[PDB]
């Protein structure tokens, strides 16, 4: 249990706000508002009904876990971790006391724990963001994956219940991508001279 | 007929968790993600392989496999005692006598080293012939009767199973002609 | 056994050729030729003595594991994985037959498995390389961590014994850095406002 | 002063976080580079870099003295017998810790909720700790010039209280209990 887990994150379509449009592989998402215009969308209890959010299908109750998100050219996004038990209904505040641990891009600035009083003074545009969980440490940390530099660790919190990958999109037709865990030649013939520059 | 036609049924206890064996155990497809099955000793836990239920210990046998226009598949036989846990290279020396298709148009025999095959026509149906005592295994286009490959004069020390392998998620399943 | 482990690689000083100079934290290494000039160096059967090599202290006998190496401004280097049993005293070819699975930079070229017959047609200078191991798969793979793109997978191999992270420098006073695994705020006070832009 | 019995405080290795090294005489504590291979027995702090005394306080007035020297990082005080020892918990009175100390060489804090920054005119080298069990008081003093550092008047008087010590950093100066004397 001392091992850092490089998570393979796949989005859970049952949590997804109806404006969110998941890829079929469920590793990317964009927001297309009123895309269910003239439709009655079932409002199952797991689904975010006002906040344009979606959870990873994985939940964590212990250990160390991280994943990477590509956010380049997205003007409004949130990433992080939330309790499995967060309120899904209404305009919930995305703050630690409600079981949300986030990093946000809002109006050209980066904000920790979605707070207007915690603007982060980064000197570059984030392109690939690392989301790190250490359950027993009460730790949610964010990294700039260009140089693997620390951005922010949230106030330490007792998670108490399982937590899940959290995502929010606040802009339209601008997709974020969740970086698949590396798999090497998994599922692929390796020629006897090796496999060169594999693409899919 | 010089070879007893074999009645080959896929053994779901041997199938890699990523393979889907049909209700009637005559066809196999790939899932998007492995199913949650036990790692019983008989299961291939790495290679995307499934055995027949019956192994061959003597005599002459054949069976026919519809490959369709599937862009990827390998078939043949293997020994009862092949490594089912972890990757092993599928070669005669590891107990595998197989051939098939990768990447739409590249036919090989799974020899050490692999050999590329020059097939005038792409086969939609393949015939596998085993003669335990001589030590011959041969592959034929089953519609037009052309030869594909033969492993000659092998000294088999083990029961042999039919073996089937698919890597790609495709619409064309792999089906044993009854 | 299903988890991808993001390894925390620390160099084993007992393996390190005498011309290698390790950082204090043993996460970076440079070559300083004839730095023991006029000295008698003690015998050590663990030490690489024919080529300037050093191993990670970690060994792997199963599972999936990866780590990242910064190689920017080093232009004679070899990284990957080797069997713990490899020849240390005599000079061997750094090839799969001898228990080495490697990506090499040599005379301005990227060579798979240290082979003049396996020039990799890369179109950019590698800065950060991912070394990926899937023990059961016989899989050592290399990634360009700029875009997380596959470079090469070695011909599949029965590792059979425990394997180790492998590093070699063919060049002087230009360091390689082994990227520590992410730790978040491990070992650090997190203020009640969070920890902003932490630097070691 | 005379009202406070000098306590004989010895570090309990069974309680120390595996990354701590307790001296053979059980008076001083340093950090290892990396955690040692020790059992995770119920007494041991498995996340916080803490160690307790062997003896807990249940009544009366008690004094001990800690040499912090020029250490850049340390926290001391007491904690309840029943504190959570497994996984992070905030070291605050509500979770049963009454501690203060130093971080980053020159940032003296009381570990309460929320944390506050303490004004020290002199960096202390020796800290005197005065516990009055019945009045739920623990007070911290510069043991050299006798000046006051900080008081809690909200210490539990229903729980056994252990002296507690915490160090995050790897540095030359140990943290050392002055023996009852
Ligand atoms: C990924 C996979 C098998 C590919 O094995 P290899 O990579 O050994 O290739 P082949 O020459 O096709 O045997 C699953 O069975
Ligand atoms: C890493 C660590 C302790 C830091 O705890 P916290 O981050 O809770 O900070 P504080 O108690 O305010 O110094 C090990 O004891």
């Amino acid at each position: 249990r001392t091992f850092l887990h490089a998570v393979d994150v796949v989005l859970d379509p049952d949590t997804a706000h109806p404006d969110l449009f998941l890829s079929e592989d469920r590793r990317s998402v964009r927001r297309c508002p009123f895309r269910h215009l003239g439709e009655s969308v079932p409002d199952n209890p797991e689904r975010f009904d006002s906040q344009p959010c979606v959870l990873g299908r994985e939940s964590f109750a212990s250990g160390k876990h991280y994943w990477e998100v590509e956010v380049e050219n997205v003007i409004e996004w949130t990433v992080g971790v939330c309790r499995d038990s967060v309120e899904r209904k209404g305009e919930v505040l995305l703050i630690p006391q409600n079981g949300f641990w986030t990093l946000e891009m809002h109006k050209g600035q980066y904000r920790a724990v979605s707070s207007p009083d915690r603007i982060l003074p980064l000197k570059e545009s984030l392109c690939r963001v690392g989301v790190f969980l250490d359950y027993e440490a009460g730790d949610v940390s964010f990294y700039n994956m260009r140089d693997r530099s620390h951005i922010y660790t949230c106030p330490r919190s007792a998670f108490s219940v399982p937590v899940r990958p959290f995502f929010r999109l606040g802009c339209e037709d601008s997709p974020i991508f969740i970086c698949p865990a590396l798999t090497g030649a998994n599922g692929v013939t390796v020629p006897e001279e090796g496999l060169t520059l594999h693409r899919v | 007929a010089l070879f007893k036609p074999a009645d080959v049924i896929l053994d779901p206890k041997t199938a890699n968790p990523i393979l889907l064996v049909s209700e009637d155990q005559r066809s196999v497809q790939r899932a998007k993600e492995p199913q949650d099955l036990p790692d019983n000793p008989e299961r291939f836990n790495w290679h995307y392989c499934v055995l027949g239920c019956e192994s061959f210990i003597s005599g002459r046998h054949y069976w026919e496999v519809e490959v369709g226009d599937r862009k990827e598949w390998h078939i043949g036989v293997c020994s009862k005692n092949v490594q089912r846990k972890g990757w092993v290279k599928m070669t005669p020396e590891n107990g595998f006598w197989t051939m098939g298709l990768t990447d739409g148009n590249k036919y090989r025999t799974l020899t050490e080293p692999r050999t590329n095959l020059k097939l005038p026509k792409p086969p939609k149906k393949v015939g596998v012939f085993l003669d335990y005592e001589t030590g011959d295994i041969s592959f034929y286009n089953a519609v037009d009767g052309s030869h594909i490959h033969t492993f000659l004069d092998v000294s088999f020390s083990e029961a042999l199973y039919p073996v089937f392998r698919i890597l790609t998620l495709e619409p064309t399943a792999l089906t044993i002609c009854p």
